[PDB]
């Protein structure tokens, strides 16, 4: 029926930028179009409605121009209360829709990333499962390239990567990975090698551990 | 054929039970009419429509006149006889008749009177209309003659 | 053996081809508008605004001139909404009924849409809830938002309920997102029990030319005993210049035609009588040439009552059949009777409208050769019985057969000059021997009244009819000496002197046809007493009481007016209330004496007082209430109603009634009848039983109608021998609550004033009550003692709402119409208001039923404070009543037992009783 | 006032149904419809569907069409939530709201839940392992080391980590889990000292998991 799409799915914001973000519908709903925010792991606070009136207990840094099938929304000046995860919304034909997500970029800013390698130990090897751990830490943006080394072998698909969100310290990013082998294929190598290549670094830092010294 | 049971304006009747009847008519003004005796039955109307299909051939033929030329400018009676299994509620409702043409074009002669004059060419202009008085082009038209 | 499949089947093939078809039309299209003829000098411009249907509505032109005729080409406009909302509200809803009202949503939209409906609560409707909210800045109903599908439509329903007698306006808003749309919407609110009328007429001549000076009446402030409460008398109010001058009134005062009396419209005889008022004006207008009365053009309001004339008289031409008979009901059996009475009617219309003469002559000769008997009487065709007569069998045969005979003699008298013939007029010569010597063995004042007037139509010279003429007037009743009134009765066994002052259908009849008889024999000096009565025996729609008596008593009242020459008219008129004030005064000409019917605002006695002024001027007074028993009532029939139900399934009624015959009446049963039932609030009934009940051989009813949610049967006999019922399934159309009974009537045709009437209902248990189901009604505080205080109790005893504290004993305990009388007498009284309160007399309480939180135990004593004191007058003496509120006091009063809290409570309750008891305050 | 109170987190199998309940205080219940919406983790939202309470009128997405069930309660202001045949991939965070319908073209979802968290039953309930991650003595360049414990093998979350017993608050970071091929998580704790204060201190990793009712210590050297 009617249904509608959410752009862009990330846009990069200085505390101090100004930034937009819109979405569009299959049918004309004429003023019918509703804005929302939610905090990460809370429950969304209504901020525009009608696609045009102010919420009370809602600032006026917040706008919105509201009509047709396409309908935007307008932030003159971020906020720290300004970095959650914002939806678009129809409340006009029966089947209430919604949209896909929007990500603030919270800094302006190009980091350094962090390389450590975390090989198993003792007590990890007793029960049959040597995971090699491959750390990044405080850098941007978000996307990150992790290569691995094992004797000239790249595993990927044995090996599960995890996010962290920003540090609100420094508001950068941080990664870790994962790479869960057996102890059978573990034994078969020697000198172990993961890669790292980021945008604010130019050569990709490769850190090392050693079998059989 | 599709029936439409409503109540007021957009408002459809939920649940029915629709019975059909047909008969061969002679005309549109005769007050009486042949009844098939095998007629369509128990359809249920659901959400205010109805649908059923009849067969002219098979409901006609074994009752009545038996070939489909036969029932030429002669029409088909419906009665439609329908009940609310909720309520009760019990409504009729007909189709006076529905004529059975033969060939769907007609013709008829245009400017051209019956008096032929010796030596002089004779114009014959010919017209052809549908089942709805209507002129139909593009229809080829084959002229045989005798002369006496 | 068959299931429900093959038992439609079969009243489906047996519907066609036993009959051909009936004619009727499912849809209905209402008068045509644009009909008008204009010059145009090739441009023109008429504006105006469409009316409000959902239709495609063709208009088409054409127009004419010198050069020829030219068809407009058709043009389309089509009236459409696509957010459209139709709402429901029924005819009527009596007060304290929980009535939930449904209606029906509709959108054509091509998608869906959501919506929103709120109620607007008009101050005398509790809606159960209240929802208007005046806290914030707006006020609103607040909403339940529901949703529909593209071109659907949806239900929904408010739940409500009454307080004030008709209140009129409720708002319903509309809101999609698009905006709102206001539907305002009427609701009849209708007093509870029953309507009754009471007539109180006077005429005025302040010269007394007709044998009694007038210029004064009181009509008094009369509260009947079961008055419903809170419900106010009507009183409606009729000055007119003329002794006809109130028909005239009813003619032309009100443009539309009214039926003069309540009675049904179902058969013929009621048909005929719809063209009765035209006539007579019409006779009374043209014979002593009295149109200058209108300031307007005379000629033209000459044609247009012709008209109105011409076309009542064509109204009844349905009931007649193929050999020019007319038959009472439509299709039946033809009766010679009413065959004989529309022969009385056209022949009087055949003076100002010509009529066929062929179809007339046609007719006499039916009713005529068909029926009649050697001796000159007539016999009666169908199994129409048009009155009960008094005297055992042979006797009511015999008397029958003479009523017959002399009703067919006065019609074929009225209309034999539009076809004298020598048939018609030798079995003229033979009903008028028949009538002459067997009518003197008198046997009740009606027939030997008819058979005067049907004497009266021919030779006068004959010395029987003069016997006749000296029996009948030796037969009068007069009051007054020198006569005043004059007026007859049945006299038979009768011939005591009794006069109960009670209008009777018959007694006008009887009265009437003696009238007429001394206008055609031109006895002036006896008449003026019969008139004084007729005249104030009228009502204010012109009509009494039954039909029969109606025509005749306005027929012999016209003639009047048409021989004694009327007196010029010129009258200084005031009405006033004797201890209120004054109320307005009618100064009255030949000009204006057809002035406003005005209805009595006050409640007060009435006092008509008119100053010096020649004239006759008719005031007629109506008197509309309502009460809440039929105990007092003079019932003639036996009455048994219910409702069953059965094994979809459904519920059913059941009416039954038997006649009740005097002592003079024979067992043969009774005349033509009608059964009148009320429907309680939102319950329908089915159309198709009673469609049955009526259309075919075996038919129970002659006649079915169903109006303003009353079905009503008319019937040619009510036997006396064992019960007659009529049965029919019923519909609930929408969920009702605490609904009040409804009427079942049955009454006499002719003669209204036998009849019974009865309440019934449905089916009654309690209801949850949850949401203001108890409007201010009642509450009981509990049993034994609590945390009240003797002091908390004079604190509410000497409030100043209060007027009396004081604790009785139950006496009785009585269920009249969904109220409750308490009959108590008095213990110890403390302090009373305005009201006085003897020791240990017999007093009065009332309670509404719907309310589980206040009752009352049979013969326990309880400590009561009343608010009210209420006063009713019977202008010889005042009775009290007291009310019940919510804001009343009720305490339960143990007797002397030693329960283990028993002592303390009544410590608390003597030591209030004192404190009270010591004027402290 | 507007008050609506959401049930707790519920663990239940690949296809056995899950029921998850909303309750409403402080307003008139049955005059308002009620609204039932998921996020799936990190990604849009889906609108699934409303209910009236008192007409128990239900509409719900054709996607998940005959997986819902709605229940209204007038008795105690609760709706109640149904989901038959769901799996592992639906396991979700779930929430109520309230749809206020104004008397103009405003139309709000007004007051909220606090949400549900719903997960997927995978071999039941398991304790965690704590295996340690030490540093080296040649690959720490000259101001930097890290060191810290993983948590691996554990059902369900979550699991609460501390340093010291909340001695470190700041400089110390945790990654979030990620699902293994065996039902199971593994997450990484770790802190970053200078190589001198590494090489002598002692950092003791705490590690609670409170659905499986276990605590690791771990002795970082
Ligand atoms: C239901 O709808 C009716 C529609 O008639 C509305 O009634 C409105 O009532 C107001 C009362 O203030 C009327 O205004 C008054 O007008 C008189 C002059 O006629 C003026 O003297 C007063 O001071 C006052 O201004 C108004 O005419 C009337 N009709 C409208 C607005 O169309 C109202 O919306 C609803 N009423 C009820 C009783 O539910």
């Amino acid at each position: 029926d009617i249904q509608m799409t959410q752009s862009p799915s990330s846009l990069s914001a200085s505390v101090g930028d100004r930034v937009t973000i819109t979405c569009g519908a299959s049918e004309n709903i004429y003023g019918a179009l509703n804005w929302y925010q939610q905090k990460p792991g809370k429950a969304p606070k209504l901020l525009i409605y009608g696609a045009t009136n102010l919420a009370d207990g809602v600032p006026s840094r917040f706008s919105g121009s509201g009509s047709g099938t396409d309908f935007t929304l307008t932030i003159s000046s971020l906020q720290p209360e300004d970095f959650a995860t914002y939806y678009c919304q129809n409340v006009l034909n029966t089947p209430l829709t919604f949209g896909q997500g929007t990500k603030v970029e919270i800094k302006r800013t190009v980091a350094a990333p962090s390389v450590f390698i975390f090989p198993p130990s003792d007590e990890q090897l007793k029960s049959g499962t040597a995971s090699v751990v491959c750390l990044l830490n405080n850098f941007y943006p978000r996307e990150a390239k992790v290569q691995w080394k094992v004797d000239n072998a790249l595993q990927s698909g044995n090996s599960q990567e995890s996010v962290t969100e920003q540090d609100s310290k420094d508001s950068t990013y941080s990664l870790s990975s994962t790479l869960t082998l057996s102890k059978a294929d573990y034994e078969k190598h020697k000198v172990y090698a993961c890669e790292v290549t980021h945008q604010g670094l130019s050569s990709p830092v490769t850190k090392s551990f050693n079998r059989g010294e | 054929i599709t029936i439409k049971a409503r109540y007021f304006y957009n408002k459809v009747v939920t649940e029915a039970d629709v019975y059909i009847t047909f008969g061969i008519r002679e005309d549109l003004k005769d007050d009486q009419k042949e009844m098939m005796q095998t007629a369509m039955q128990n359809t249920m109307l659901i959400n205010g429509i109805a649908q059923v299909t009849f067969d002219s051939e098979t409901a006609v033929k074994e009752l009545s006149y038996y070939s489909l030329e036969d029932l030429n400018n002669k029409y088909l009676y419906i009665a439609v006889t329908v009940i609310e299994s909720t309520g009760g509620f019990s409504e009729e409702a007909e189709i006076p008749g529905i004529k059975y043409v033969l060939s769907p074009y007609k013709l008829n002669l245009v400017a051209t009177p019956l008096f032929l004059k010796p030596g002089i060419p004779y114009p014959i202009k010919v017209q052809v209309k549908d089942s709805l008085d209507q002129l139909v082009g593009g229809v080829p038209v084959t002229l045989n003659a005798q002369t006496i | 053996n068959i299931s429900h499949k093959d038992m439609q089947l079969g009243r489906l093939h047996m519907k066609t081809l036993l009959p051909v078809s009936k004619p009727e039309i499912r849809s209905y299209f209402p008068e045509s508008w644009l009909w008008e003829v204009h010059l145009v000098p090739r441009r023109k411009q008429l504006q105006f605004a469409l009316p409000d249907s959902l239709t495609t509505w063709e208009i088409q032109g054409v127009g004419i001139s010198n050069t020829g005729i030219c068809v407009a080409d058709t043009v389309k406009a089509k009236v459409f909404k696509d957010v459209f909302l139709e709402m429901n509200i029924p005819y009527s809803v009596v007060r304290g009924e929980q009535i939930q009202l449904k209606g029906t949503v509709y959108n054509y939209r091509t998608s869906g849409m959501q919506f929103c409906v709120k109620m607007s609560a008009v101050e005398g409707i509790c809606t159960s809830e209240s929802p208007v909210i005046d806290h914030q800045g707006t006020k609103s109903s607040k909403c339940v938002r529901q949703k529909v599908e593209g071109s659907s439509s949806h239900l929904v329903t408010f739940t409500v309920l009454p307080l004030e007698i008709g209140l009129h306006n409720i708002n319903f808003s509309l809101e999609t997102w698009f905006g709102k749309e206001i539907l305002v919407k009427t609701l009849r609110v209708v007093p509870e029990g029953v309507k009754r009328e009471s007539y109180s007429g006077v005429t005025l001549d302040p010269r007394g030319i007709y044998g009694t000076i007038s210029r004064r009446k009181e009509f008094p402030y009369r509260i009947p005993l079961d008055l419903v409460p809170k419900t106010e008398i009507k009183r409606i109010l009729s000055v007119k210049g003329l002794l006809v001058g109130e028909i005239l009134s009813a003619v032309l005062s009100q443009e539309g035609i009214n039926i003069l009396t309540h009675l049904p419209k179902g058969s013929a005889e009621a048909e005929l009588m719809s063209v009765v008022p035209v006539f007579y004006v019409f006779h009374y207008l043209e014979t002593g040439n009295h149109w200058n009365i209108f300031h307007s053009d005379p000629l033209i309001e000459k044609q247009k009552l012709k008209k109105k004339l011409k076309e009542g008289m064509l109204s009844i031409m349905s009931y007649r059949n193929a050999d020019y008979s007319y038959s009472v009901w439509k299709g039946g059996s033809a009766s010679t009777w009413l065959t004989a009475f529309a022969l009385r009617v056209l022949g009087q219309v055949n003076k100002y409208v010509e009529q066929n003469q062929n179809s007339i002559c046609n007719s006499l000769l039916w009713l005529v050769e068909n029926y009649q008997l050697d001796n000159g009487s007539f016999k009666e065709n169908s199994q129409y019985q048009p009155i009960k007569l008094q005297g055992t069998l042979p006797v009511e045969a015999r008397e029958n057969s003479l009523y017959l005979t002399a009703f067919t003699v006065i019609g074929i008298r009225k209309a034999f000059d539009i076809c004298p013939l020598v048939k018609i007029d030798t079995a003229l010569i033979k009903a008028d021997n028949f009538l002459l010597e067997n009518t003197l063995p008198a046997q009740s004042t009606f027939t030997l009244a008819i058979s005067a007037y049907a004497l009266s139509l021919g030779d006068k010279t004959h010395p029987q009819f003069r016997s006749i003429v000296s029996a009948l007037k030796r037969e009068a009743l007069v009051k007054g000496n020198p006569p005043i009134y004059r007026f007859w009765k049945d006299n038979l066994q009768h011939k005591d002197s009794s006069v109960p002052n009670t209008g009777t259908a018959r007694m006008v009849e009887t009265t009437a046809y003696a009238l007429l008889t001394s206008l055609n024999l031109k006895d002036i000096n006896y008449v003026n007493p019969v008139i004084k009565w007729l005249s104030e025996e009228q009502r204010y729609g012109g009509g009494f009481y039954s039909t029969q008596d109606t025509i005749n008593a306005i027929e012999g009242l016209t003639e009047y007016s048409l021989l004694v020459k009327q007196l010029r008219l010129s009258m200084d008129i005031d009405v006033s209330y004797k201890h209120k004030g004054a109320l307005h005064n009618y100064k009255m000409t030949d000009k204006n004496f057809l002035g406003r019917p005005v209805e009595v605002l006050l409640n007060d006695d009435l006092i008509v007082s008119t100053g010096f002024g020649s004239g006759l001027a008719t005031v007629h007074v109506t008197t509309v209430v309502h009460k809440t028993s039929t105990s007092e009532e003079v019932c003639s029939f036996y009455l048994k109603i219910d409702t069953q139900d059965i094994e979809s399934d459904y519920k059913r009624i059941v009416a039954c009634a038997s006649y009740k015959p005097s002592r003079e009446e024979s067992s043969s049963g009774s005349s033509h009848a009608v059964m009148d039932i009320s429907l309680p609030t939102g319950i329908s009934a089915n159309e198709e039983d009673l469609k049955a009940l009526v259309e075919g051989v075996d038919q129970l009813f002659t006649d079915y109608q169903i109006k303003d949610g009353h079905v009503i049967l008319q019937l040619n006999s009510i036997p006396s021998s064992d019960f007659l019922c009529v049965r029919f399934r019923i519909f609930e159309l929408f969920e009702v609550g605490f609904l009040s009974p409804a009427t079942f009537t049955v009454y006499e045709y002719h003669r209204p004033d036998k009849q019974c009437t009865m309440f019934y209902s449905t089916s009654n248990i309690k209801i949850a009550a949850c949401k203001c189901v108890e409007a201010d009604c009642g509450q009981m505080q509990e049993e034994l003692d609590l945390t009240i205080s003797a002091e908390t109790r004079k604190q509410t005893a000497c409030k100043p709402e209060i007027a009396y504290a004081y604790k009785v004993s139950i006496t009785s305990i009585t269920v009249e119409n969904v109220f409750v009388k308490y009959k108590a007498t008095l213990l110890d009284i403390y302090k009373t208001g305005e009201a006085v309160a003897e020791k240990d007399s017999e007093i009065t309480f009332i309670k509404k039923v719907t309310c589980t939180n206040a009752e009352l135990v049979k013969g326990r004593q309880y400590l009561i404070m009343g608010k009210e004191a209420l006063q009713i007058k019977y202008n010889f003496s005042f009775r009290y009543i007291y009310p019940l509120d919510s804001l009343t006091w009720i305490e339960y009063w143990p007797r002397d037992t030693t329960c283990s809290s028993c002592q303390a409570f009544l410590a608390n309750l003597d030591e209030f009783a004192e404190d009270i008891f010591l004027n402290g305050c | 006032q507007v008050q609506l109170v959401q049930s707790g987190a519920e663990v239940k199998k690949p296809g056995a149904s899950v029921k998850v309940s909303c309750k409403a205080s402080g307003y008139i219940f049955s005059n308002y419809w009620i609204q039932w919406v998921r996020q799936a983790p990190g990604q849009g939202l889906e609108w699934m569907g409303e209910i009236l309470p008192g007409s128990g009128s239900t509409e719900y997405t054709e996607n998940f069409k005959d997986r819902v069930t709605m229940t209204r309660d007038t008795s105690t202001s609760t709706v109640y939530m149904e989901l038959s045949s769901l799996r592992s991939e639906d396991t979700a965070v779930y929430y109520c709201a309230r749809y206020f319908f104004g008397s103009s073209p405003n139309w709000y979802f007004d007051v909220w839940g606090q949400g549900t968290l719903v997960t997927v039953s995978s071999a039941s309930t398991k304790g965690p392992s704590v295996f340690p991650l030490a540093p080296s003595s040649k690959s720490t360049s000259g101001g930097t080391a890290a060191l810290g414990c993983l948590v691996k093998d554990y059902f369900p979350e979550p699991v609460t980590v501390s340093w010291n017993s909340g001695a470190l608050t700041s400089g110390v970071h945790t990654f979030p889990a990620v699902l293994q091929s065996s039902g199971l998580y593994s997450l990484s704790s770790v802190v970053t000292v200078p190589s001198s204060s590494l090489g002598t201190q002692t950092y003791i990793c705490n590690v609670n998991h409170k659905p499986s009712n276990t605590k690791v210590d771990k002795r970082v050297e």
